[PDB]
């Protein structure tokens, strides 16, 4: 009953993002997996193993790997992405993607916490996919707001994603999709990774120093 | 199952 992964990427991942540079697939994994997901992530903030996101953005993040003890359901995750991303077969946009970041957990605190308007990658850094994986059981942003609204460059119109449960997302990470995460009024969880442009990564516009 | 294209979200089930 859920899409193959396979006729997901190429029937509507590849199309939605090369037509509208945004893309959002609800039910990914379905109610077990998604709630199993978040079991392992409230047991990561429960734990104290976040840190502060950073006023420009009121988030508290972790990376995980994947193979950490505790983490195999958000590495199930993971997995799943990278496969939707090679599925893709070099058919998003022009990009050679051959690599990504860690995941990033990352929760608003609720409270108001959000993030300022901002492009992920402004700087040449070499990320072209930003995809993200939300977790909020029954998240209404009636009640508990945390829209991410994203501008996208050439249009009039912005673009607003409730972080709904079980929800993935995928956006250009470039200077085409601007973004805030409006104000939180309850614990807002989501799991990002980047991918990356061979090339533009290994141009080496950005160093980290240490 | 179906995609309307002029809108970014589809329901994987
Ligand atoms: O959590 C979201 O919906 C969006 N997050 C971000 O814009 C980010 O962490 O860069
Ligand atoms: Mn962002």
């Amino acid at each position: 009953k859920p899409l193959p992964a396979l006729k997901l990427a190429l029937e509507y991942i590849v199309p939605a993002m090369n037509k509208h540079g945004i893309c959002v697939v609800d039910d990914f994994l379905g109610k077990e997996t998604g709630q199993q997901i978040g079991d392992e992530v409230r047991a990561l903030h429960d734990t104290g193993k976040f840190t502060d996101g950073q006023d420009i953005r009121g988030d508290k993040i972790t990376w995980i790997e994947g193979k950490e003890p505790g983490c195999e359901t958000i590495g199930l995750l993971m997995s799943s992405m990278d496969d939707l991303i090679r599925h893709c077969n070099g058919k998003l946009g022009s990009y050679k993607i051959n690599g990504r970041t860690k995941a990033m957990v990352a929760c608003y605190p609720g409270n108001g916490t959000g993030y300022v308007r901002h492009v992920d990658n402004p700087n040449g850094d070499g990320r072209c996919v930003t995809c993200i994986y939300y977790l909020n059981k029954d998240w209404d942003a009636k009640v508990s707001g945390g829209i991410l609204r994203i501008f996208p460059e050439g249009k009039a119109q912005f673009a607003d994603i409730e972080p709904k449960f079980d929800r993935l997302l995928f956006f250009w990470s470039d200077r085409r999709n601007p973004h805030e995460v409006q104000p939180a009024y309850a614990t807002r969880y989501a799991i990002t990774v980047w991918y990356f442009d061979a090339d533009e990564r290994a141009a080496a516009k950005v160093k980290y120093l240490t | 199952x179906v995609w309307l294209t002029d809108t970014w979200v589809l329901s994987r089930t």
